[PDB]
Order: C-alpha cells, then structure tokens, then sequence
C-alpha cells in the first residue's frame, strides 16, 4: 500500500503550491496597500484553478533554435527534483527511512541546479545564457556554505538520520545553542531556492524572465510548482532542523498540528522578507557568502567539533 | 465676493523636517541575550545528551545479554 501514501504525498503538496500562489498573491498585495484576488472566488479561492487549467490550454510554442531534448527534459526534472527530496522528511515518521537522508537532500538539491542550466543552454538566447550564469554564481555562493551549516548544526545530533532530529528537540530547541547558524541557515534557505532579495534568475528589471524566457505556458508551470514545493520543502525542512515540536507515540495529531503551523509562519515570514529588501547584484552574492559567510561559518564549525568535547557531551550515534 | 481663500487665522503649522524615532536595544543588551541564550542551550543539550547516552548504554548492555541465544 506504499502507492496511496505516495499519491497522499505528493498531490496535496501540489494543492500547497496552488494554495501558496493564492495567499503569495493576497499577502504580497496586503503589505502593498491593496487587496488581493477576491473577485473570481470568495475571498479567491478559485484564483489557483484558473491558473492552472489557463496555463494547461494555452499553446506550448516551442522555439526552432531550441535544442528539444533538454528543453523538454528540464522542467520534468525540476517538477521530480523538488518532489522526489520529500521523502526523508519526518511527519512525525518520514516515507523512507533513509539513516543518511542529510546526504540525500544535499545531493539531490545539488542535482536541482541542473534543470536551470539545461533549460538556460537549451534555448538559443543570450538572456537565458545570462540567467544560467547567474544560476552558476549563485551555486558557487551558496554550496560551500550549506554544506558546513549543515554539518556544524547537525553536530549535536549524532547521527545523518532525520529521524533521531526529532528526539533531540525533547528538552529544548538547538536554536537556542545554535541561533547564529539559524540567521546563515536562513540566508542559505533564501539564496537557494531563488528567492527575492537572492532570485538573481527570474529577474522581471534585470533580465525579462532569464532562464525560463522563452519557456511558454505548459512547460513553464512546471517551473513555478517546482520552485513553490521547493520554497514549502526548505521551510518545513528548517522547521524540523531548529524548531521541532514535541512528539507522542501515540497521538501523532500533536506534532502534526505543530510543525504544520511553525512551517506555515516560516512561509508567511518568508513572504514578508521576499517583498520588503531590493535585489542583490551577483557580484555581491560571493563578495558575501565568500567574504563574511565563509570565516564565521570555519569558526562556528570549529567551535561546534570542539565544543562537546569541552563540556563532555559527545550525543550518540543511534 | 465669494473665492477661494485661506481663513481668517491663515492655516496650521506642517511638518515638513525629517523625523526618525532611533529604538531599540543597546548593542550589549542583544549581545548579552545571545550570550545568555547559547549557555542555556549549551547547558541544556549537555544534560540531554548525557541522559541519551546513559540510554543508549542500557541498550547495548540489553543487547549483549540477549547475543549468546540469538
């Protein structure tokens, strides 16, 4: 019965995704001073559907430059890209019970650059050769320092599993003994996924729409889903890294309730960061994240191997 | 006549200089609170994880009585 726990995975994540472009809408319009869709439903609750059934008879128009084969094989592997890294997540029990799933999200977020370089070298333009560089510089920026955030919080936990994260919130939250790596943790979050102040990809003043511009409807919702699962993903992934909730065996009600509403206010903060900062340029992106990230992240990573030494609290492995 | 004019008593005074509030804490009152929040979490996670490997030592001495039947 692996297959309806599969299916109830991954379509009410895509009901998300259409849900947060409604209330990415209504927000976004409510700290501007204006309201948002509420003229196609009530309160527009019909404002996803029309998006989705518009974007799905509309015409493909695909280019004549364009090289076909990765122009059709990137927004597949995008969509699958941000579905198929689901799975570790523990909601309170995870799908799979990988002992390693540290790794296969670092991995597999590693693999998810590869749709935006395809999709930029597949089209013939010099737009979303400009959008794929940038795409390139921002990998650059945010590897290296993902990576050690991710280890140095990681070091009190004992182990890769995601499982035995959630026992480790039994006493008190690791923000408290690891909030400078929260606020990297954060910028990180925000630099990866391609999100304003860090977007540098999708610019509407910079470029016209950079490694997608030529990307019509059809394929260029798959772009938009995967991006919003993305964005949902990294949020509840952080709400599980720094703010887990408390657990019962027998009632999981309770933990789910709780990181379901932490991870919505991590949303709705993510939201409200998105659209209140201007774009950065992506020579400062590694003029930060190489310049000020990088040293404080090698002496907290330091101090985070040194550190159960010094006070003799060495967690376990199992 | 009637015409537009400005009262008898001319118009109120209007603001027309810059005003920032400048709020917040001091710089040492946020840098003791970080201070203070990294040794509760410090000393709260060494308690934690000396009970889990009390736990853990419990477990591995369980497993190597049940060993020889197995």
């Amino acid at each position: 019965m692996f297959m309806i726990n599969v299916l109830t995975l991954i379509i009410p994540i895509l009901l998300a995704v259409a849900f947060l472009t409604l209330v990415e809408r209504k927000v976004l319009g409510y700290m501007q001073f204006r309201k948002g869709p509420n003229v196609v439903g009530p309160y527009g609750l019909l404002q996803p559907i029309a998006d989705a059934i518009k974007l799905f008879i509309k015409e493909p128009l695909r280019p004549a430059t364009s090289s076909i084969s990765m122009f059709i094989l990137a927004p597949i592997l995008a969509l699958t890209l941000a579905l198929t890294m689901w799975i570790p997540l523990p909601m309170p029990y995870p799908l799979i019970n990988m002992n390693l799933g540290v790794l296969f999200m670092l991995a597999m977020s590693s693999l998810a650059v590869y749709s935006i370089l395809w999709s930029g070298w597949a089209s013939n333009s010099k737009y979303a050769l400009i959008g794929a560089l940038r795409a390139v510089a921002q990998t650059i920026s945010y590897e290296v320092t993902l990576a050690i955030i991710l280890l140095s919080v990681l070091l009190m936990n004992g182990s890769f599993t995601l499982s035995t994260l959630i026992i480790t919130q039994e006493q008190v939250w690791l923000i408290f003994p690891a909030w400078p790596l929260a606020m990297m943790w954060f910028i990180s979050t925000l630099a990866e996924t391609n999100r304003a102040p860090f977007d540098l990809t999708e610019g509407e003043s910079e470029l016209v729409s950079g490694f997608n511009v030529e990307y019509a409807a059809g394929p260029f919702a798959l772009f938009f889903m995967a991006e919003y699962a993305n964005i949902i993903m990294m949020n509840i992934f952080t709400t599980t890294l720094f703010l887990g909730a408390f657990h019962n065996p027998y009632m999981p009600e309770l933990y789910t309730i709780n990181f379901t509403i932490k991870s919505l206010l991590l949303s709705i903060t993510f939201l409200w960061i998105r659209a209140s900062y201007p774009r950065f340029r992506y020579d400062q992106l590694m003029h930060l994240l190489w310049k000020n990230f990088l040293p404080l992240t090698l002496a907290l990573c330091m101090w985070h191997v040194s550190l159960p030494i010094l006070l003799s609290s060495i967690p376990p492995q199992t | 006549v009637k015409q537009d004019m400005p009262p008898v008593g001319g118009y109120g005074p209007i603001d027309y200089k810059r005003n920032l509030p400048r709020r917040g804490l001091s710089g040492y009152s946020m840098f003791a609170v970080g201070i203070g929040a990294l040794l509760f979490g410090y000393w709260s996670m060494m308690r934690w994880n000396r009970e889990r490997r009390r736990l853990q030592i419990e477990d591995f001495e369980a497993r190597i009585a049940l060993m020889p039947l197995l």
